[PDB]
């Protein structure tokens, strides 16, 4: 009688030891990710190219009068070249005259990839406009195809409805 | 996917019991998720049920106490609630939320649904056949379960209406005359009920097949609310997108009515007929309904819905606006588990609706029809004798009256009195009940045609 | 022609900048396309009841405006289609997605516009000629058994400017144009009517014409009339599905129409998959029921809005061909089903209950209702004439009666056939209860049946005062065992028997008792009831002294007769023809009448 | 008890196989969405 | 006399179903005695004793079928009737409060 | 350590009474102790909550409550249990809940009475009738429950390997009682079978001596488990003895009735019901269960020597 439960226990366990070991993968991918990221950021002309990006982003999604950016100061070079760039293209899109700051005595923490956080006038809304946030946010939304891609496809399913 | 920036806010217009009131939010969505961060760095979950131009209106998930209106952040996810799906996810102990309490990862996704679906279309829908067999005599041989048929199990409170279903959650399976799974999710189920389910199925190895979703009592009342939604979200992805029969069990639906009533309250509408909102009809179709065979595919989803009866009333609006959109019943009884028959179920009072296809040639066994009408007059006929007896005494019984009351005796021990791990299938359900129809001679079973004794009643 | 939602409180969608909008009126709510309904306006700020999940919904999101309110698109193509309780193809929604799912916000219109259908003008019409409402200028070959009369929309008329020639259209294009004091209206083949909207007719004509169903009883002692309403309990024992399958099958009515209200999945699946292996000899040919059958369909779990809407959308389809000169008869599937998806509604919008916890105005929906059906003269010059019949059922919960639901339909439906779960554990079939079954338009048929029948009408007065003697003596046999009993109660007892067995049973899974022609079974009763007076006037006329007739003389002396009666319903009128099979009951009452000769 | 863990170590080697084949390939697209910012007004806004 | 007077409440139609049950069942083994003695009393046609019983028998099953069920029969309808008659003037009650609520809320605006 | 809190206190501290006293339950429980926690109503907790829920405006549910009663009541339920505790000693405490609905009636619509019953495990419901009969404890027997069982097997098994069947046993007989009480409240024992007889008399002495007792005599103060199992060993020995008897010469020349087993040992009933008063600690246990053997040796001597 004892035995069943054994077997039953075994069992169940060693299932989830090699479930536990898939998302040791899967974490250890992200990793490698962010440090695929970060040696990107660590270019220039790239970089600044997504920091372009990344505050036009920031800006058509708070729509705000008045907007603060904050970035890590040894940024501060290139994201004044995206705001200078952003408002223009900005104004265009929306017709809307909005003022954008970069904040001066604040940065972002030096330890982030990159990527930069937007503020509203009264900076009671801000915008996870940082590297690291868009990174998890898309890994999470397309993970069902890193799921297929590294293991393989699911054999037992046949209607994707 | 989105790939857009989440915004999060710390304004907030006030907070009124479970739910805080927030301002100038960005085109806000109506069941938008959202995350909150307390001051202590406490986060919790919460769900938006009113959009008025920029004043969305969030229920939190957890409990609101510590919330302030200047520094409590929410985070806006820019969706709604989609449950992450897959085949690995069975086999694995879920709570409300779709959260791992089973120390295993987190669900590793196939696919993201939305846990309130949408209904399927009637075009497309097959009439059920075949049968799920439960390894319990009184409803395999007398009620059975139509590959496809939705029939809820009432009791009253008190009586061991989980200690069934983790029975039933063992025992399933097809007739065998490998793609077979079971979902069970169970809503405001207490403490020491949650450790015996999830021990039970744990321990006996039937963990392999079973998504279990455990709601506990002290848990968010609404997550109560999307547990069913989840476990039949996961059935859908399993049964209608993997080729396989999902057997579902949803036990305890009265707290989830209670749940839901709690939830119309937070909406300050107005209670409907004993409390209940107006329209808890179509909240429990939209439940139950989410079964059955499709066409072009192998699959199939059924339901037990498992219910309390408040005050043992079947006419209360629980049982009866379930039975109503239900087709039959099982019924547990009391006078049964009193006597201490297990399982304490009435055959007399129950119902299976689609039993007249489930059961005969090419699914069970050609004399299942047979001899379950003929059992089933046999136990009526003997509470009637037995009633006659209680007046007239033994001495005024004729012997076909004592044949019926030695068929009642034995029946009720040896058919329905099973044992929670006594695993009876449907051929030797059928067999027991020969072992009680040969106490009579052949020309007293009516019901039963000559050909089927002349091949069946000897030996 | 577009809004915005200012925002959502559940199923209550609030728009604004909406202020060219009606009540009732139709709303296509966000990038989904919701369907919605405005309830309640406010300056130019509308509350939208949205039937479907409202999950995902922004503030700022589109709101479309459809001038129409909530309608029925009704032309070519509505035959052998299953819709949704709001008129939305499933066939197509389920083949055009290759989904087992009802998409959320699916957009499907209700006839296809890429099938090119035959078209053929009246030949009468000629461009500078008048025509008016309900006019029939030309008609569309769909099947061999029901043509597509396409009619000019009510409320519409003028002098005709243009006139398509025969020909392969297809919904979208224009077939008639005409001009009314200047306006110019282009006309497809495809109408739309507001379904809450009684569509006119002439004249409202008196029901006199019977429904002539296969059932003997169910006829004989209940008669239903084309254009009349009855009412059917709907239990799982009651056998129902005799009544659905032998009126959708053999009735004289042109077209049938299955309403669902929201039933069971599993039950709506059973009907959608009887309903298409039904069929029936027309030309000789046997076709299948769905050519000239139309089915809305609706479970539990569908929007309230379109089961409520179920009931109205049926009986509007059923207008439809009414006014084309067809004999109609709609069944609703369940009406108790329908009451609750109106109580739903009535609770979402916070109105004060009333009977019950049912809306105040329950029993006006149901009249209004029921008195939408009835035959009528047609609108239009044709002069052509047609029907709707009710046959809707009823399922209280419990099984009572005092349920205002059921209680405020027998208060409205003139005939009420009755059923029972009792015969049907009996084997008894069709399950009918007899005692409880009534019909209120006896009257009205007495004028075809002199016309046509002559002496049914005292036929079913005895069969009926026969079985309610049969039931009178059941306490004096429990208490006697027919000892203590007068020959002529036992006459009574054993030929209401003989009525119970082989008249009013009938088996319908035999080829030969499949429709009973009613000239059969007026012919199996006047036999029956001519055998129970020969029977009584035996017994009565010799009962004096001395040398009397017993029911134990008749019985032993002419068995032959019994049974020659008990095999009458085997005449099967594929084979044997109208000539024979009364030549053969002719021959049965002459046989029998001499049988009692030979006693005096 | 042996033949669990047994079975266990394979599956785990097999998933650390598998997932190496293409780890450049997923790694590589993911790279690529992250960097792809594709700026957006969104869709309700009106003037 | 028409109802058994006890005045309308949860707790009394809990006690009306339960005394129905009990009437109901009387019924039957009442019946079920008066039918044993029938099929005796006429099996010997200690006769005379045969026939009272079974009048007397008799006549305590007709009084619970045409007295003592039809009046606990018309006593939990009246309750159940009174009951959604509190339901109601409840619901009334509590639409005029959410709705007083709406109307302070737009005056504070 | 009790909390005290009259009816005249403000609601506010009326409602929070419950939560003091379960945060000091909890925090010996963290000890390692045993805690046992007594409520005195939870209804007035429930009222409580009816009468803020008014005073906040704030849209309630069935009978005026609000419709989060039956959260707060799971919320308090579901603070107890047997735990490991936190902390590097490894000790294990428990707490114990016994909550108390005021009845307003026996009918379980209450809306307190319903969300207790769909939470706790054990419910101990009080007949009304049993109350006004005196008949001391008052408990129905046949609405209660308590969902332990299988959890206690274990222990019962280890220990005593007698008291599971007993009270297998138990059940049966006083429910085959109510189910003939019925009965005789029609026919007036006109007809009964023996068996049937000897049931309704044991379950009288089971009503009588052994689930009735004074709680306020040296005897029946606090009757310890060994005594009570004792109690019922005895007289489930007897019924099946007595129905041994009467079936076993059933349908014979000697037949045997309740007629002559209770004059042929009536002496034997009388011990059986003087069970109670054996006094345990005045008199000791050794002594009580040595005194409960010689019950059952009389027993079998009386029925060996009947047939």
């Amino acid at each position: 009688q004892q035995k069943k439960i054994q077997m039953s226990n075994l069992m169940n366990q060693a299932r989830l030891k090699v479930l536990r070991a898939r998302d040791d993968l899967i974490t250890d991918l992200l990793n490698e990710a962010k440090q695929r990221l970060s040696k990107v950021v660590k270019d220039t002309t790239r970089y600044q190219v997504l920091l372009d990006g990344l505050v036009l982003q920031g800006l058509y999604q708070l729509l705000e009068p008045r907007m603060i950016v904050r970035c890590r100061k040894q940024d501060f070079p290139l994201v004044k070249a995206a705001v200078q760039k952003a408002i223009p293209m900005y104004k265009i899109a929306t017709k809307k005259d909005v003022d954008v700051q970069i904040d001066l005595e604040a940065y972002l923490p030096e330890d982030i990839a990159g990527g930069v956080e937007i503020y509203n006038g009264d900076r009671k809304i801000k915008v996870s406009n940082t590297l690291e946030s868009r990174l998890d946010l898309i890994a999470q939304q397309m993970m069902p195809e890193v799921r297929g891609a590294l293991f393989g496809a699911n054999a037992n399913r046949k209607f994707l409805d | 996917y989105l790939s857009q920036p989440r915004l999060t806010y710390k304004t907030v217009s006030g907070v009124n019991g479970p739910l805080v009131i927030l301002d100038h939010v960005k085109f806000p969505r109506y069941a938008e998720i959202v995350h909150l961060t307390l001051p202590d760095g406490t986060k919790r979950s919460g769900q938006v049920l009113e959009v008025s131009g920029s004043k969305a209106v969030v229920q939190v998930f957890e409990g609101t106490s510590g919330i302030d209106a200047k520094k409590t952040s929410c985070e806006f996810t820019g969706d709604i609630l989609r449950t992450p799906v897959s085949e690995d996810m069975l086999g694995r102990v879920f709570n409300g939320s779709g959260k791992p309490i089973d120390r295993g990862p987190v669900v590793l996704a196939e696919d993201f649904l939305d846990i309130m679906g949408q209904p399927i279309n009637p075009q497309c829908r097959i009439y059920p056949e075949e049968m799920i067999q439960t390894g319990i005599s009184a409803i395999d041989g007398m009620n059975s379960i139509a590959r496809g048929q939705k029939i809820p199990i009432f009791s009253a409170a008190g009586l061991p209406h989980n200690e069934i279903a983790a029975q039933i959650c063992r025992q399933a399976g097809l007739v065998k005359k490998e793609n077979f799974a079971i979902v069970f999710a169970a809503m405001g189920v207490n403490m020491e009920t949650a450790r015996f389910f999830k021990s039970d199925f744990e321990e006996n190895g039937s963990m392999d097949n079973v998504c279990l979703f455990l709601n506990l009592a002290n848990d968010p009342t609404i997550e109560r609310i999307i547990t069913p939604r989840l476990a039949l979200t996961t059935a859908e992805f399993l049964a209608y997108q993997c080729e396989k029969h999902v057997l579902v069990i949803l036990t305890d639906m009265s707290s989830y009515a209670e749940a839901l009533r709690e939830v119309s309250a937070a909406r300050e509408e107005v209670p409907g007929r004993r409390g209940f909102p107006g329209y808890m009809y179509t909240d429990l179709a939209t439940i139950y309904e989410r079964a059955g065979r499709v066409e072009g595919r192998n699959g199939s989803i059924t339901q037990i819905p498992i219910l309390t009866m408040p005050n043992d009333d079947i006419t209360h609006p629980i049982p009866d606006l379930t039975g109503y959109i239900t087709e039959g019943q099982i019924y547990v009884d009391r006078q049964l588990h009193n006597r201490q028959i297990y399982p304490p179920i009435n055959v007399l009072p129950s119902l299976s609706r689609l039993m007249k296809s489930a059961i005969g040639e090419g699914m069970t066994r050609k004399d299942h029809a047979d001899v379950s009408n003929q059992l089933y007059a046999c136990y009526a006929i003997g509470k009637d004798v037995q009633a006659m007896k209680a007046v007239v005494g033994e001495e005024a019984l004729t012997s076909d009256d004592l044949l019926y009351l030695e068929f009642l005796q034995k029946f009720e021990k040896n058919f329905i009195t099973q044992g929670p791990y006594e695993n009876r299938t449907v051929y030797e359900t059928l067999d027991i009940g020969w072992q009680l129809l040969r106490i009579f001679p052949k020309e007293m079973l009516k019901r039963i045609p000559q050909s089927t004794l002349s091949e069946f009643y000897p030996r | 022609t577009f809004g915005y939602v200012h925002g959502v409180s559940g199923p209550v969608v609030t728009a604004c900048d909406m202020a060219g909008a009606a009540m009732y009126e139709l709303v296509r709510v966000g990038h989904s396309e919701l369907v919605g309904e405005i309830i309640r306006l406010e300056g130019d700020m509308a509350t939208i009841q949205v039937y479907e999940e409202t999950s995902g919904v922004s503030v700022g999101d589109p709101v479309l405006r459809t001038g129409k309110p909530l309608s029925v698109e009704l032309g070519p193509g509505i035959m052998g289609a299953i819709f949704d309780g709001i008129q939305r193809p499933l066939s197509d929604i389920s083949s055009q997605t290759q989904s087992i799912y009802i998409p959320r916000g699916v957009n499907v219109s209700a006839l296809s516009r890429d099938i090119k259908w035959e078209f053929i003008p009246s030949k009468n019409l000629r461009v500078g000629s008048h025509i008016t409402g309900g006019d029939i200028y030309g008609i569309v070959n769909e099947n061999s058994l029901i043509k597509h009369k396409i009619m000019l929309p009510p409320r519409s008329r003028g002098s005709v400017t243009y006139i398509a020639p025969p020909g392969n259209y297809d919904a979208s294009d224009v077939v008639l144009e005409l001009e009314f004091e200047g306006v110019k209206e282009k006309l497809s083949m495809v109408q739309v009517w507001p379904v809450r909207q009684v569509r006119p007719v002439t004249e409202k004509l008196p029901a006199n014409h019977p429904l002539l169903t296969g059932q003997r009883v169910l006829d004989a002692l209940f008669p239903c009339v084309q254009g009349g309403t009855t009412a059917i309990p709907g239990a799982f024992g009651c056998g129902k599905t005799v009544i659905s399958q032998s009126l959708s099958k053999y009735s004289n009515s042109d077209v049938i129409i299955y309403v669902g209200c929201g039933e069971r999945g599993n039950e709506m699946s059973e009907v959608l998959r009887d309903f298409p292996e039904l069929t029936m000899e027309v030309d000789g040919k046997v076709e299948s029921i769905m050519k000239r059958t139309a089915l809305v369909a609706n479970t539990s779990n569908m929007p309230v809005a379109a089961r409520e809407a179920s009931i109205y959308t049926g009986i509007t389809l059923s207008e439809y061909f009414r006014d084309m000169g067809y004999h109609v008869s709609m069944m609703a599937d369940s009406t108790s089903r329908w009451a609750e998806a109106l109580r739903e509604i009535s609770g979402r919008l916070a109105e004060m209950p009333a009977d019950s916890g049912y809306p105040a105005y329950l029993g006006a929906r149901l009249a209004s209702f029921y008195e939408r059906a009835g035959r009528v003269k047609c609108l239009g010059n044709p002069e052509r004439e047609g029907s709707v019949s009710i046959v809707g059922a009823v399922s209280p919960p419990g099984g009572d009666f005092s349920d205002p639901v059921t209680s405020a339909t027998l208060g409205i439906v003139q005939v009420f056939w009755g059923l029972d779960k009792k015969l049907a554990q009996r084997k008894h079939f069709p399950s009918v209860n007899w005692l409880i079954s009534y019909s209120k338009y006896m009257r009205a048929l007495d004028e075809y049946y002199d016309k046509h029948f002559t002496e049914f009408v005292p036929l079913r007065t005895k069969a009926k005062e026969i079985l309610q003697e049969e039931e009178d003596l059941a306490e004096i046999v429990q208490l006697v065992g027919k000892a203590s009993l007068a020959e002529t109660d036992k006459i009574t007892l054993e030929v209401a028997k003989l009525i119970k067995d082989d008249f009013l049973q009938q088996n319908g899974y035999t080829p030969y008792d499949r429709f009973c022609p009613f000239y059969k079974t007026v012919g199996m009763l006047s036999n029956m009831i001519s055998f129970y007076d020969m029977a009584r006037r035996a017994v009565e006329t010799t009962a004096q002294s001395d040398n009397k007739i017993t029911w134990s003389i008749i019985r032993e002396h002419m068995g032959e007769i019994l049974y020659k009666l008990s095999s009458m319903k085997f005449k099967d009128p594929v084979k044997d023809g109208e000539a024979k099979i009364k030549a053969d009951y002719a021959q049965l009452l002459e046989d029998m009448q001499n049988a009692f000769r030979s006693l005096e | 008890s042996a033949e669990v863990e047994q079975a266990t170590r394979r599956q785990v080697q097999g998933m650390q196989s598998s997932q190496q084949r293409n780890r450049e390939r997923v790694l590589t697209q993911l790279l690529g969405m992250v960097c792809d910012v594709r700026p957006q007004v969104h869709p309700n806004y009106r003037i | 006399k028409d109802r058994i007077e006890i005045f309308p409440s949860r707790m009394a139609q809990t006690i009306m179903k339960a005394r129905l049950k009990g009437a109901q069942t009387g019924r039957n083994l009442l019946k079920k005695k008066s039918d044993a003695l029938t099929l005796r009393f006429r099996q010997i046609l200690s006769f005379v004793t045969l026939d009272e019983a079974i009048k007397i028998t008799n006549r305590r099953v007709n009084a619970i079928e045409h007295v003592i069920i039809p009046r606990i029969e018309r006593t939990l309808a009246y309750i159940i009737t009174e009951l959604d008659e509190r339901e109601r003037e409840e619901f009334y009650r509590l639409k005029k409060i959410q709705e007083k609520k709406k109307i302070i809320k737009e005056k504070s605006e």
